């Protein structure tokens, strides 16, 4: 038993990076644009396109359209891949992630990745990054 | 190994806040979760353990405060992240050959 | 020192097992959870990182599989623990003076 | 300048205080299954964080008028010449709740007494919060990495 043990990092690929980017979210959602978020989207790009990640971003994209490109990227191999990164930019609800036009349970998404539906991630990191509020309180300041 | 896996095992979940709380952003250059992950990621993304990194990202979103906002009661408030571990060995994104 | 800290920050929240999952337990010999905290914390609790230590847990806890159970449908069943660090520092419980 | 190596400051004259909630039977009207190990858990963390220098306090089957009294006690002492926190369940869940001997306790309830605003002691200090409960009804799989 080794304390120090790293993840194997020596694959042919380090692998995906998922960035689902919502802006602006259907008129009747009553949810505000997220101004910035562009500068987000292109930072992250930049950042895990340097650590050798492929970087797929897709933007606005509605519940139907994000469950197929997720379900899609859990079902290709990722033998030859060190990990597997997926960031959320959006709002959230509970245990909910906003697409353009409806909410979506997290558990659902990352679920796809579990040992039992993806054979080729067992024994690899899946890392999730959500920006969403988790909640509608403001945390106060504090002083030594 | 001899031994098999939690199908949940080797999970790393990055919230920007913790539950019941409101994340925050500059005017129009980006969140504060991001801004912060995205600058750590470019210093140390190559050399520091992951979690490790999430710590930094975590004490340099802690430093931020609310200075204009259209709710005046958000002012001088404040965000901590929150990351959740079900990871089992380091994690290094050391360049690749 | 010149900034101000969230009230929320500095908390790290471990759990057994991560969100929606069952923990398990030895016959008497107690919860497979708090046995790999207490061996990992033995060895390593005066020298490793604390989430580094917890980590560690995570891989020891990831092992184990459900021999003997009442409900036969958890025999064989696994379980990995979560952290969730909102702490901004490493963490450390070197011998004191 | 920002420090990546920076540690929590851990030379105070005292450890801290390690909390131990030990629930191992609960009130009949429940319908909780008894939690037999327990005891050894408890007895396991006591040796190991005396080792590291927390005064281990441990508290057996306490009713949740007992609970909420002992952890507002410790959250109004000072902790100002302490390095840490923890506070230790060893119980059953639901949702966001811990069970007392006869009800369950909001944990963010429990929690909230040692946020930097309640708690002014424990400001820039780890509060570790350690939970041995189910949080659910799924088994977890096992699986085998692809060769
Ligand atoms: C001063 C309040 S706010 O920042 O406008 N806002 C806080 C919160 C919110 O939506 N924040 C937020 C953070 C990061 C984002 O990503 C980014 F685009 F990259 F910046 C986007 C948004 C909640 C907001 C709110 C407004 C009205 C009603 C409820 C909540 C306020
Ligand atoms: C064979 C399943 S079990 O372990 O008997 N049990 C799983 C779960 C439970 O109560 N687990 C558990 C884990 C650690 C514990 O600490 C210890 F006491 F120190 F060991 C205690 C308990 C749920 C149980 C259950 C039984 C009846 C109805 C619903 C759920 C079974």
């Amino acid at each position: 038993f080794d304390p120090a043990e790293k993840y194997k990092m020596d694959h042919r690929r380090r692998g995906i990076a998922l960035i689902f980017n919502h802006e602006r979210f259907f008129w009747h959602l009553t949810l505000p644009e997220r101004r910035g978020t562009c500068a987000d989207r292109d930072n992250l790009t930049r950042r895990f396109s340097d650590l050798g990640f492929e970087v797929k971003c897709f933007n606005d994209l509605k519940a139907e359209e994000l469950l197929l490109k997720i379900h899609e990227v859990s079902t290709v191999s990722h033998a030859d891949a060190d990990c597997f990164v997926c960031v959320f930019l959006s709002h959230g609800e509970g245990n909910h992630i906003y697409a353009y036009d409806a909410k979506i349970e997290i558990q659902t998404l990352t679920g796809l990745f579990k040992g039992d539906k993806c054979h080729s991630l067992v024994g690899k990191p899946k890392i999730f990054i959500i920006q969403a509020c988790r909640g509608n309180q403001h945390d106060v300041p504090v002083i030594p | 190994s001899v031994y098999t896996l939690p199908a949940g095992a080797d999970f790393l979940m990055c919230y920007s806040v913790a539950e019941g709380y409101y994340s925050h952003r500059e005017t129009v250059n980006g969140s504060w979760y991001i801004q912060d992950l995205c600058e750590m990621l470019g210093k140390y993304g190559s050399s520091l353990e992951f979690t490790e990194l999430l710590t930094l990202v975590n004490r340099k979103v802690s430093q931020r405060r609310v200075d204009f906002c259209k709710d005046p009661s958000a002012i001088g408030k404040k965000q901590v992240p929150c990351f959740a571990s079900m990871l089992t060995k380091k994690l290094h994104f050391f360049p690749k050959s």
